[PDB]
Order: C-alpha cells, then structure tokens, then sequence
C-alpha cells in the first residue's frame, strides 16, 4: 500500500474534484480544564467556556484552488457549487518532549500517546466555524496548520453586581456546558487514519459571468413606448407619448433591490439599544456593493470589510455599480423630492449578489432559527447552509504520569504533542459556460495589481497577495 | 510616541472616593484593541495590579480590590477605589497593553507606562 | 503561576553578572516579562517574552524561561543598573512578582 | 527527474510558545540502485588480416 | 543570522584563556569566521569554516560552533592578541558581528 500527500485539482465539463493537503500540529494544553470566563462588561456582557480541543477550520476558497487553477476556473466555466467533502487525517505521530535539562527539550517519540478524534455529525455541540476568524489555513503548502482552539458563548443572565455599573453574565437555566468527553472518540494512536465524508445538499450556484447590459435597458433604443408618463399635476394628469430618446423615463418592469443603508465615507450600521449597546451588522446584507469603481477614485463604504491590511482589500464589484445599485444611490418620491437612501423590497426586484473572490468563505452555517429569508447565500463569501460540514474535534489525551504511589511526581501531564497530514479533498459542480454570439474577444483572466508588485509569486515571507481581491465575474453573460 | 499623563487629586483621610484620571497623548484609546491598566506600588515593597478596561466597556479586575475598584472610560480613563479604611495610599500608575490574539496567555507587556502620581492617605 | 516567587536582593560587583530567579509553577509553558524600575521613575518593559528586547533597551539584558523558573541575565552590569526588577506574567489576569533589589 | 525532500515535521510548541527548534532536525541515508539497459550492435565486418 | 550579537570587551591576564560568545539565530547550521584586526592595520583571516586555521595564523587559534553560538579560544594569549575580534557569516549577503575589543 502507498502512503501519498495528496494535492491539485481535475477539471472536467462536469465538476471538479480539488484536493489539498497541509500539515497540522496539536500544540499542548498545560491544563485540560474548562475555564469559563470572567468578561465582567460595565458601560449585555458575554459568557463563554474554552475547551481543551482544537477544531479545523479549511472555509476558505483559496486552499482548493491554486491560483492558475482558479483561473482556468474563471475563464472557463460559468457556474460553481460544491457537492461532496471528504477530510482525510493522515499519518500521525503523536510525540514526547523529555526536557533535557540543559539542553531544554528532547523530542523522542511515542507510540501509547494517543490522539482523541471526534466528528460531530449530530450538530450537538455549537458549531464556530463560518465566521470569519484569523486562525484557517496557510494559503502555501509548505507551511505548517496550527489549528485553533475550540470555545463558545452561550446565553445566560445578566446581573448589575459591583460599584458604580459592572454587568456579569452569569449561568442561567439555559446555558449549557457542553463536556466532549461524553462522545465517540476515535483514539486515532501513531499511524491512524480517520475520514469525514460529508456530503453537500443541493445549494444554487454562484454563476461566475459578469453581464453585457444594463438590467433597466433591455428595451430596442429605437421606436419609443407603447405606454404614456404624465406631464401635469394636480387631478388633470394629460398624459404624453413617448420618443425614442426618453430614456430616463422609460418603463420597467422589474425594480431594483434594497439598499438598505449604502453610502460612502464608528459600528456601521447597527440596531440595539439607544445609542451605546448597538452591535453591528458590518458587511451589510448580501444585496450591496461596499467597493466600486467611479469616475474618478475607488469608493469604499461604510459598511465595508477590509479581508486584509492599513489600506485594505476590498473586492471590486463592479457587477453591482452595473445593475442600478452602488454606494451614493438614493431613491426619490414626489410625495408633498424626498431623498431617501435606504430602498426597500419592491415586489418585483433583482438584484444580483455582491461577488464571489478567490480568498472568499465556502459556508457558514444558518442559524436553528426559523423562517429564514433569504440565506440561500451568507454575508463575507459562501453559501451558507442548513447542516453545514460538520467540525472535527481533535485532542490528544491526558496521559498523567507518574506517582510513585502516594506523591505527585513528576508533572503529571508529562508533555506530549501530535503532528500529522489532514488532506480534504472537495468537489464542486460547475456549470457550462452561458452563450454568446459575441464576436469580440472576452476580456482576459488575470488577478488585478498596479505596478511591478506581481500577483502571487515569491519576491526577495516573501509571497505577496495583491492589493485587490480576485473577482470571479469577468466574461459577460449576456443578459 | 504615546505618553500617558495622570491626575492627583490629594490627599483624603475619612473614606472618600478616590478619583483618578489619564489623559493618553500620542494616539486615541479608541482606535484598537489595547488595555489601559492601573498599576499600583507600596514603597517598600513590589507592584500590584489594579485592573485594565478595554474601549468597548469591558474590563478586568483584581480579585482581592473587585468589590471596592471601579475603572471606566469617557476618553479618561478614571478609577474610583472607594472604602479607603485601609489606608493604601501608594502610587498610581498608568499602563497600556497591546490586546493578544488568543486570549489564553499574554503576548505583550506594558510598554508605555505613565509618570505616576503619589496619592496620600 | 498565580503566584510569583521572587527573592529579596542581590549584590554584585561591577565587571560580572547577577542572575535572579522567577520560581512559579509550571511557568515554563508561560510568558515572563521583566520590569526594570530605576529609583523615582515608572517601570520600563525590560525583557519580554523571555528573550528578546526592544530597542530602547540596549543589548546587555537577555533571560530565560525554563522547567519552573525564569531568570534574567545582565551582561556586564555598569552604574546604572542598580534598579527593582520585577517578573510578570499572565495567570489570566496579571500576576506580578515580588522584585530582586539590585 | 526524481525530486526528494525529507519532511517539515515542525515540533515541539506547548500550546502557545515557540518552544524547541520547531523543523526538530532530521536526515535520511538510502541506496539508489539504478539500471539501464543500452541496445547493442554487432561490430563491422573486416576481411582485415591485421 | 541576519544579526549577530557579540558583546563589548573581555579582560584577561597571560598565562589563560579568553573565550568569546557570537551568538545568533540557527548558527549551528552555518560557517562562521574570525578576523584579528590589531590597531592601525587592516584584519586577517583568524579562523575560518568554525575549526580550521591558515598557514600564517599560529596554532593557538580555535573556535567552535554549536547551537546558537559560536565561541573563539585562544589558548595561551601573548602581548600581542590585544586585537578586536569580529565574527563573520553568510546569511545569503555578508553579516559582520560587532567585535569583542580585546
């Protein structure tokens, strides 16, 4: 039997099956306690508990996909929706340090340590995965995964306990103390493979195509409308016709979707309280560009999420500056004009999503609450789903020699850690291409920079991501 | 460079509150994640740590001086340690630390300290 | 640990070295920043995260951090280093040490 | 061309420090034993005498 | 590394030895080289490649590299050895220390 490190993507006009594989390190936990907190808020507090596990967090889009893989993605294909993930733990040698003394540390190895794997297929534990945290992955392969320690808040009850205004939230009859220990385990020793092998519900695309046309002018420019527009006031209305060149005033018949606080350049925009509880909803809903390009600079929002830096990286949507959104559009009414800049639903509306990028989320998760509208697509990338991946749980063992009988010798936790290989293999079902019968050559596929300072390549830790993010809607649809 | 200024206001005897302030020069408090520590030291003997408060409300304290302590921002950073029976009288100390990335153990130190003021009791 | 030992004082003689001692429990899986507090001024951050210093603090300091103790070594200490250093670390609130008077 | 890196096995951390040398250090020794076949032809004829 | 530290001066008397320190990150793994700059005269090659000595550099001259340190002994020093020493590596440009004034 062949042991492999398994990595790179196959196309095919169907889907494509892109795998990776990093290195992931089990650090220590010198304590194997549950630590609740002690926030202790003064101005709604949190309360939270910090287990000694370590989930992993593969979220993004940019591990599967090398970046001449997404652009052969992107010129290409038209379509993209995963259907299948399975995560494979590779070989594992879970090690002791035996602390030379002198020296400081001696790393032999170990073969009765073991490696404590649970999968949480049930969704019983609260899943923390899809919010966009610092700890996921390195974007290279030869760097190494430290995967990052698992905890949760939960709900309890706020007290008003000290001088002047400490707030405390303390354990109520809903909070809840989830001990993982009282779960499956597989113990995983030195060598020992595990898998996951989920499988993804049918989610709709994200139809990587820009698109040729204005959605408020499909009409012939020619030949005017059939219909009339007034032009008096006042109960005696005397309507006109129409000409070919009234184009601020043709009919449509489908609206424009909200916008529902979009302007230009702190908590954004938030609810809550009267003006000091108030958490945020910061990039918005899914509906809204917080970065375009105008006539003359690059307009950035206040609702908008850097992705890095600073100066920030912040996606381009010039696909939504298109189709009658952006940041600085207001709405009027003639009502006895009322600038307004939130626009709200309108029965019949499109509006077509903020885009996907290359460093992008894949899912987060919908909340166990109900009557949800729309989620089909979350907010900071991905799809956002009903039973999303379920989070794998890895500790290593508390192994607590030794005693001598009576005496607490030694330290009794002795010092061990685990390395190993976690390749996650993930296939997305990608659609065909939309057609054209365009005659012009589709603009090119290239991730966007400036000047000199080349896309990702190694310069003189080293590696360099650009200063945009890579927008997957390029080539035009059309419409 | 971020300098840290204080506020003395005396000396009070018979169980007043004793109210501080710093006044941060160089950079806001509300611009990121850093503590704002009160610090003190008995002359004569080692430091003691009071409690920090970040800007969003939150803030930590000791557990000996929980029930007597109160730090609180308005752009100030104030502290009321009242009940001031037991005569502690020894310095106050202003100190910022840069907000670590995984909550579990410090990964920086107070860098930029105040001067210090001397309070009597 | 949640409770810093420290010894009182150290003495020492210019043209050597004086190595104090940070004893706590388990304090090798921890991080120790020293203090350095010359007589009518605030604290300074001396030696942070057991190794390294930053730039105001010239090249003679470096410490350790090993099994249950740190120490802090001065490299050639001259007329000026007769100050209170502390070691502290973060027992999840602050713990600070007592002080070697040098 | 047969490329042959050994492993970047990266320990000891203890949970949050950068404890050891974390790539610890290590060698590989083998033996490589390597065959060719080369496809020969029948010497040229000489009614030589010499 | 891509900085070495070396400390400032070293006293000694004849008739012993004075070994000094050039620390740095990883020098273990790489080639280290001493320079005897005696006062008005350009540096020689002491000992290269951490062991090895040259032909008009006497037999009195050793080093030795381990760890994150590379020490240079002199064994038995004369009237004449009051010479800075400087380490020097490759951290893929040139890194000069900065020299143990003897």
């Amino acid at each position: 039997v062949k042991s492999m490190w398994s990595e790179g993507a196959t196309f095919s006009a169907n889907s494509v099956t892109c795998t990776f594989s990093r290195q992931f390190l089990i650090p220590y936990d010198p304590e194997h306690h549950y630590k609740v907190f002690s926030p202790a808020a003064s101005s709604s507090p949190i309360m939270g508990y910090s287990t000694p596990w370590r989930y992993l967090d593969f979220n993004a889009l940019n591990l599967f996909f090398s970046p001449l893989e997404f652009q052969h993605l992107i010129e290409n294909y038209g379509s993209i929706a995963p259907d299948a993930l399975t995560v494979t733990i590779s070989e594992i040698a879970v090690k002791d340090v035996t602390d030379k003394t002198g020296g400081g540390v001696q790393v032999t190895d170990s073969t009765t340590g073991r490696l404590c794997m649970l999968v949480d297929h049930e969704y019983k534990y609260p899943y923390v995965l899809g919010q966009g945290q610092d700890t996921l992955a390195p974007e290279l392969p030869i760097w190494v995964y430290f995967p990052p320690q698992y905890a949760y808040l939960t709900v309890g009850d706020v007290n008003t306990q000290g001088i002047s205004g400490d707030s405390k939230k303390l354990a109520s009859e809903e909070s809840a103390f989830y001990v993982l220990e009282h779960s499956s385990f597989q113990l995983l020793g030195t060598g020992g493979t595990a898998t996951m092998s989920y499988k993804f519900p049918p989610v709709p695309p994200e139809n990587l195509e820009g698109c040729s046309q204005h959605f408020y002018e499909m009409y012939n420019p020619l030949y005017g409308s059939r219909l009339g527009v007034p032009d008096t006031l006042g109960g005696d209305p005397k309507f006109r016709s129409l000409t070919h060149e009234d184009h601020a005033i043709q009919p449509q018949n489908f609206m424009p979707g909200p916008l529902v606080n979009s302007v230009s350049t702190l908590t954004g925009l938030s609810t809550g309280t009267s003006q000091n509880t108030r958490i945020s909803l910061r990039p918005g809903p899914v509906s809204q560009p917080y970065h375009h390009w105008d006539t003359d600079k690059y307009v950035t929002g206040i609702n908008a999420i850097s992705h890095g830096q600073g100066v920030g990286r912040f996606p381009n949507e010039k696909e939504q500056l298109k189709q009658l959104q952006g940041l600085n559009m207001h709405t009027y009414f003639p009502n006895k004009y009322t600038d307004q800049i939130e626009r709200p639903l309108m029965v019949g509306s499109v509006w077509n999503r903020r885009a996907l990028h290359y460093e992008s989320q894949l899912w987060s998760k919908i909340p166990n609450l109900d009557d949800s509208f729309k989620t089909q697509f979350a907010a900071l990338g991905g799809w956002g789903l009903h039973q999303p991946p379920p989070q794998i749980f890895l500790k290593i063992l508390p192994q607590s020699g030794p005693i001598g009988g009576i005496k607490s010798m030694g330290i009794t936790t002795l010092v061990q850690y685990a390395v190993g290989i976690m390749t996650v293999t993930m296939t997305f079902k990608l659609g065909p291409r939309k057609a054209t019968g365009r005659w012009n050559p589709q603009p090119g596929v290239y991730p966007p920079h400036a000047a000199g300072h080349l896309p990702y390549v190694l310069y003189d830790h080293g590696y360099e991501k650009p200063e945009e993010l890579w927008t997957a809607k390029s080539r035009v649809h059309p419409l | 460079q971020v300098q840290l200024q204080e506020s003395g206001p005396g000396l009070v005897r018979p169980s007043q509150t004793l109210s501080l302030s710093c006044t941060v020069s160089g950079a806001s408090i509300s611009s990121g994640g850093y503590y704002w520590s009160w610090i003190r030291q008995h002359p004569g003997k080692g430091l003691e740590w009071i409690g920090h408060i970040y800007y969003s409300g939150t803030v930590y304290y000791n557990p000996s001086l929980r029930s007597r302590v109160s730090i609180s921002i308005d752009n100030q950073l104030s502290l009321k340690v009242a009940s001031v029976t037991a005569a502690d009288t020894a310095v106050y100390y202003c100190a910022r630390v840069r907000v670590d990335s995984v909550r579990g153990a410090g990964d920086n130190g107070f860098d930029p300290w105040g001067h210090g003021t001397l309070v009597t009791v | 640990a949640a409770a810093l030992t420290q010894p009182l004082s150290v003495s020492v003689s210019p043209g050597q070295t004086a190595i104090f001692t940070c004893s706590g429990d388990n304090l090798g899986d921890k991080y120790v920043y020293w203090f350095q507090q010359r007589p009518g001024q605030s604290p300074a951050l001396l030696i942070y995260q057991d190794n390294k210093r930053p730039s105001g603090i010239p090249e003679r300091f470096s410490g350790s951090n090993s099994g249950n103790t740190a120490t802090l070594t001065i490299s050639g200490t001259q007329s000026t280093d007769e100050a209170d250093y502390y070691c502290q670390t973060w027992d999840s609130t602050v713990v600070f040490g007592g002080g070697t008077k040098l």
